């Protein structure tokens, strides 16, 4: 919603145990809201603190593990679980399926604010470093990288440059720190115009089928492969509304009776994982948040992309 | 059980049974006359379909790599 | 139209009920068939259906999946068509909707009263409007199908206050102005069977499966397939998925989970190409993602000019990838000993090194660090570039035409880029 | 009138990394840093019947036509190498502040009771011995588990990471130090001033812990078996699988954190066994058996009730459990 | 009524490794260290018709066809270097004791009575008898199962390995010491001594037993051999694959344990076979029938029935196989 005044840097992070279920119809990679809420708790606990502003996320995933296996005679997969602890009867519980990643992700926030005129910017970038090493970003611990060779500090860079030739250097390098990963992006774009094009296929064709062709492999027949654009992944694209925003006092069992609930349901949308040398400016990787709280609608995305 | 003829292709079992995890097993062996071309253990739950289907993809192998071999000449 | 041909429906089912729990029940003696004719045969069923009804709840989107032991409020709800473009949900299911049943597993019987085809609809649209066949098909008298009607279409609307157990997911989401939203989210297993059931057509189906074998006869078919990778598999009910709901007894668990994947989910390995003369065409040229990419330039190269600059685009789209994974491949690169490059060995492709190992500048002081400075090594690249002219078709119309001069020139202008990002690698 | 919240939930704190297995030999330890590590391989198993019988198949005819038939699985297994009779296990423990604050809560009241509660039990006792005990968890290696039955010597390295280098570094005999006595130990001391030093702090303390343990040349290491559900299939699948993240076994981290979590000697059983882990209703899954019923007054959720709502204050014991399930987490709350 | 429990988990005590098999030649196996390790290649054979016929290809037309266009296989060989004659096969034992005690009980009274079973079976007879076959089978080397059958000469040497270093050593002519006969000597009587300290958990024994055996130069050597699912094409009729773990054959550390278990004498059958490995039910695959059946009363099972829940105590060789069964270890208990 805003242009970022500078980026900061957030290093390899090893995250242990991340929610692989991104959504109920998609697994794997967690989901870009874990991304852009693991920020706003960084802002909500160290931001203000700091004088500045921490919206946008850019992440990279310099590494992915998925805690799977394939069963023999099945091409399929399923999760790896954990012994949950018995009852009170000494029985055990009911399993509820539950999948693990090991990510290693690097994140560029959006800081923007009279702070950043404050403060040394590598004295906030180290606070906000040693904020976010003893939290969570998508239900995992943070490994926070003792007894390595090497330790990464962070390296904000203000996006106010003197002159172009500076910028685009400066975000040259940025991109050169963050090299062996790749840019996830929203693409409501190319897949409402895959949705155009698949209704002049065929009529009444939902956004659903869409997104499903944009990530099967299709094979057609004289037998070659229905080439895509990218990686072309289904993501969770935030929560459109269920229910009506009831009082926060109202909803029985809330996490607290003083924000109000609503029911939601998840919103898919079509994401994309790009070398992150393609990329004009690096602060269009950032995933912002955008609620629109009064038609439900609230999801996440990369605005200032293309 | 018992074979499983494919036009020209035999999919017989060995008489022993092996136990393979838990469960019991039984090594199917796939014949093109004399020749065999895949033996492969499968549960004794697996119907026919599911043996035929198992030795499906070697079939059609050897039914492509059969008409790239014999395919006739061409005159342009 | 008439209610009559409606009573003989609903004794008809009340009828194949009462005999097929007969044939199940086997009873030759004890009084069973007349204790199971006094409960199953007439109008009281009905009323025993309306203690049947107020358990049972027909829903879209339920809290059950989440952990078990969570009491909280399902809900049928359509959710509104997003203006934004370029995202789908529940709202895309309109007359393609299957509504999901939660409750008792016994009540469920009640679930076909309430599906039946009498006069060609559903009878909850036909409960859902005051018809003149309807409150007289099933009840003599006023007050008695006004309860039942009720209770009948209750089945529909959330009982209960509206509530999220504590072990259900909420999330709180940050307003634009000074606020947040808790936002419970729900499972859209009304969705979830809908894409299950499309999946199901696109892996099990007879016409999905007469392409596959088509595609294995290496013939012609008026229609495609797919094939659907790397999906996964999360069973919600360990050992009763009855007790989830009954679409989750149609599927017994399998969630049957979308692959939302980065491309490095599959890292094999690092190695260091020690004994080898070039590195795109002996170890960095063989890893898969170049190997499509270089198979799909083949394809394309070798093609029709009518989509042509259109398809250029596609293809400096394509060229763009490889010289992408190039720079991925020196990334991993990062990821070696900052000293492999010092090595002994008689071949090793030394005019690459100083792009393949860039941290061996820390291991000399001055032996090989000013070297990178001083050279600033970019024609690596049209090494590459030449690699790549083995990635071109060898076609003589190509080379006729300007086809040729449009890969040349996507060409120059890709390594240009990728010999600039090699330039300033000292920063 | 003080009602419990119906959502109440806290966060893992000392939630460690997963246990990096690799091979080695003993005083090599100091250069650990190369060692290469454990590799999960696939053998095969070709065994016999040897379960019990339910009386309808002990003929011996039915009997024999089972032996006939062949049983064989396939197994992951971890050895150490045939050189390398050490075997190092690598974590790291973050002990994060704030343990009493619950990550969610409904009423305002039951949190302000519930903080004061917490920073009451602060003010009297401190984590000193729930931080003595977990100081002890980690000083014998209790994470090793199997890998510490039949080990000649394990020795464990703490080191506590500040910024970017080793701030202060313990050196522990995991075998003269028991799995059962709580005794009392200068260093012993000082890593337990440091572990509740980081639960009373608001930020976290970072601490590598290393346990060599000198198994055998060549012998078989024990890393964490995955749960994988065989779920009805009809292919055979391999009976056993281990855990490894790159080419590399390792003990998952809530079996880590079990090993450290077992300092609960206050359930009303009778402690042949020991220490147990700190569990909401005192579960063991080797027994089979939940210590700590609700049906007696000691379970973690009357304790928390009667602590804070009621006001009724257990002993110093149940408090320390109490306190112990609060740094241990879960998610509580009535519906 | 002291019902046994539903699990009963034992551990394994003596654990062995993967005897990794090298070569070399006789009397320079005194520098053994840096003998090269028996690869395992590949070679084709040409397969005959051998088989019984099932009375309906006995024609000869057919009998004439299948030989006229036979079946090639390729096989996993383990040959020794045609100036090699000595197989060396070294492995790790790790005695560990405390054999009385199971990993998992769900019974606690149960487990105490297993406990005070056994405990008066150590004050009666301890691992005396137990420890010395377990000894002799080391002793004799019947790990080497078909490296034995011909071999000329085989030399078993045994170190007990404290702090990494030997602390006794044991050289046995494993041909002198016979496969069926438990006879008495001074030297395996300070081994059984050792693995009597060893079991009753007074000492931490771990030995290196290496075998030197007189095959042959290029002989063919049997290590461990795999299971094969799948033939098929791409892979090129692979009939028999053999155990290795780094390009060095090796056999099953379960083949090992199976071979130091064949120490029951006592079965209902004559001994004229001689021992067989102890298990449940007393299976032999190779025999293909259960020596002690449940049909007559002398197998596990009912003996610990009766030995523990009832107090019914068998003979002092049937409760030596019952003990000999815990030390085996296994996942006895019912459903």
């Amino acid at each position: 919603v805003t242009d970022p005044e500078a980026l900061l840097l957030l290093p390899r992070l090893s995250i242990q145990n991340a929610n692989a279920i991104s959504s109920p119809l998609t697994w794997g990679f967690p989901s870009p809201g874990a991304f852009t809420g693991f920020v706003h708790a960084l802002q909500r606990r160290v931001g203000i603190s700091l004088d500045i502003e921490l919206d946008g996320v850019g992440i990279v995933c310099h590494r992915f593990e998925a805690q799977i296996s394939q069963p023999a005679g099945k091409r399929t997969k399923v999760f790896n679980l954990t012994r949950n602890p018995l009852n009170r009867d000494g029985s055990t519980a009911a399993i509820v399926e539950e999948g693990r990643a090991h990510l290693e992700v690097s994140l560029l926030l959006g800081v923007h604010g009279d702070g950043l005129d404050d403060h040394p910017a590598q004295e906030i970038a180290r606070q906000v470093q040693e904020q976010a090493g003893a939290m969570r970003l998508a239900g995992g611990s943070i490994l926070p990288w003792c007894n390595e060779r090497f330790p990464a500090p962070n390296a904000e860079l203000l996006m106010l440059g003197g002159s172009d030739e500076q910028r685009r250097k400066n975000q040259r390098r940025l991109t050169r720190r963050l090299l062996p990963g790749f840019a996830l992006v929203s693409r409501e774009a190319l897949l409402q115009q895959h949705l155009e094009t698949l209704r002049t296929t065929l009529p009444e064709a939902t956004t659903l089928d869409a997104l499903l062709d944009l990530c099967r492999i299709n094979f057609e027949p004289p037998w070659q492969v229905r080439d895509k654009p990218g990686w072309l992944v289904p993501i969770p694209a935030g929560y459109n509304a269920l229910s009506p925003l009831y009082l926060p006092g109202e909803v029985r069992n809330a996490r607290d009776r003083e924000t109000p609930l609503r029911f939601v349901e998840n919103l898919f949308g079509l994401g994309e994982w790009l070398s992150p040398h393609r990329v004009a400016a690096l602060s269009d990787l950032l995933w912002y948040h955008h609620a629109e709280p009064d038609k439900g609608l609230y999801r996440w995305s990369t605005p200032r992309f293309v | 059980m018992n074979a499983i003829h494919i036009g020209p292709f035999s999919i017989t079992p060995a008489a022993r049974g092996l136990h393979y995890g838990g469960l019991p097993h039984h090594q199917w062996t796939l014949y093109y006359g004399p020749r065999e071309m895949a033996i492969k253990t499968l549960p004794d739950s697996y119907t026919s379909s599911e043996v035929r289907d198992e030795f499906s993809d070697i079939i059609a192998e050897f039914v492509i790599d059969a008409r790239h071999r014999y395919a006739p000449d061409v005159l342009e | 139209p008439t209610w009559q041909e409606l009573r003989q429906f609903i004794e008809s089912f009340i009828q194949e009920r009462l005999q097929g729990k007969l044939d199940k029940l086997q009873p030759d003696e004890d009084d069973k068939r007349q204790t199971l004719l006094a409960t199953h045969r007439r109008e009281a069923w009905l009323a025993d259906a309306a203690r049947r009804v107020g358990q049972l709840q027909l829903v879209t989107h339920t809290l059950k999946p989440i952990h078990p032991d969570a009491r909280g409020s399902n809900l049928h709800s359509l959710p509104q068509a997003p203006g934004q473009p370029g995202l789908a949900g529940s709202h895309e299911l309109g007359d393609r909707l299957v509504s999901d049943v939660v409750g008792n597993a016994a009540a469920l019987d009640v679930f076909k009263f309430l599906s039946l085809q009498y006069q060609g609809k559903n009878l909850l649209n036909w409960l859902t409007e005051d018809s003149a066949e309807a409150l007289q098909a099933l009840s003599d008298n006023a007050e008695q199908a006004r309860e039942w009607r009720q209770a009948f279409i209750g089945i529909t609307t959330v009982k209960g206050a509206p509530a999220s157990h504590s072990l259900a997911k909420q999330l709180y989401f940050p307003l634009p102005g000074s606020g947040y939203h808790l936002l419970a989210p729900l499972f859209p297993t009304s969705l979830v069977h809908h894409v299950h059931a499309l999946l199901r057509e696109a892996r099990f189906g007879d016409a999905a499966k007469a392409a596959r074998e088509a595609r294995s006869r290496q013939e012609s078919w008026p229609h495609g397939f797919s094939e659907y990778p790397n999906l996964a598999i999360q069973k919600f009910g360990g050992t009763k998925p009855q007790n989830i709901s009954q679409l989750n007894n149609e599927r017994r668990g399998e969630n049957w989970l979308l692959p939302s994947l980065p491309p490095n989910w599959q890292r094999q390995n690092v190695n260091a190409p020690m004994r080898h003369s070039s590195v795109f065409e002996h170890d960095f040229g063989r890893t898969p993602e170049v190997s499509r990419l270089t198979r799909t330039l083949q394809r394309f190269l070798a093609k029709t000019v009518h989509n042509n600059l259109a398809i250029r685009q596609r293809r400096a789209q394509l060229v763009a990838q490889i010289c992408d994974e190039a720079l991925q491949y020196a990334a991993r690169l990062r990821e070696l000993e900052p000293g492999w490059s010092a090595t002994p060995g008689c071949q090793l492709h030394d005019a690459e090194q100083l792009w393949l190992d860039p941290l061996r500048a820390q291991t000399d002081e001055t032996f090989l660090q000013r070297r990178l400075r001083g050279d600033w090594p970019a024609e690596v690249g049209n090494r590459f570039a030449n690699w790549l002219n083995r990635a071109v078709s060898s076609d003589s119309q190509i080379l006729g035409s300007p086809e040729a001069a449009q890969w040349s020139q996507e060409l120059s202008k890709e390594l240009t880029m990728f010999k600039e990002i090699l330039e300033d690698e000292r920063d | 009138i003080l009602s419990t919240a119906s959502v109440l939930a806290f966060e893992r704190k000392l939630d460690p990394s997963d246990a990096l297995m690799s091979a080695g030999a003993w005083a090599q330890r100091d250069a650990s840093q190369e060692w290469p590590a454990v590799t999960v391989r696939e053998k095969s198993v070709r065994g016999t019947i040897s379960n019990r019988l339910k009386t309808k198949d002990r003929d011996p005819a039915k009997l024999d036509a089972s032996i006939q038939s062949p049983n064989l699985q396939t197994v992951d297994v971890a050895n150490l190498p045939s050189d390398a009779d050490t075997l190092k296990v690598r974590f790291t423990l973050r002990v994060l502040g704030g343990a009493g604050t619950p990550s969610a809560c409904n009423d305002a009241a039951y949190r302000d009771k519930l903080l004061q509660t917490v920073a009451t039990y602060v003010n009297d006792q401190g984590f000193a011995e729930l931080a003595r005990r977990y100081a002890h968890n980690l000083a014998n290696a209790r994470f090793l588990w199997r890998n510490r039955v039949g080990a000649e010597a394990v020795e464990v390295r703490i080191n506590h990471i500040r910024q970017g280098e080793v701030a202060r570094a313990w050196r522990f005999d995991a075998l003269a130090i028991g799995l059962r006595d709580f005794k009392a130990d200068a260093e012993l001391d000082a890593l337990a001033e440091l572990i509740a030093s980081g639960l009373s702090g608001s930020g976290h303390v970072l601490l590598e812990v290393v346990a060599f343990a000198r198994i055998g040349d060549g012998q078989e290491v024990f890393p964490s078996q995955e749960l994988i559900l065989d779920k009805g299939d009809k292919k055979g699948q391999k009976s056993k699988t281990l855990y490894s993240v790159r080419d590399a076994a390792a003990i998952h981290s809530q079996k880590i954190g079990n090993a450290l979590r077992t300092i609960d000697t206050w359930y009303p059983d009778e402690d042949g066994l020991g220490p147990i882990a700190v569990e909401p209703y005192g579960s063991v899954t080797s027994q089979g058996k939940a210590y700590r019923q609700p049906k007696q007054k000691l379970d973690f959720y009357t304790l928390l009730d009667n602590w804070v709502l009621r006001d009724e204050a257990p002993a110093v014991e149940q408090q320390h459990y109490v306190i112990a399930n609060l740094i241990r987490g879960g998610v509580f709350g009535e519906a």
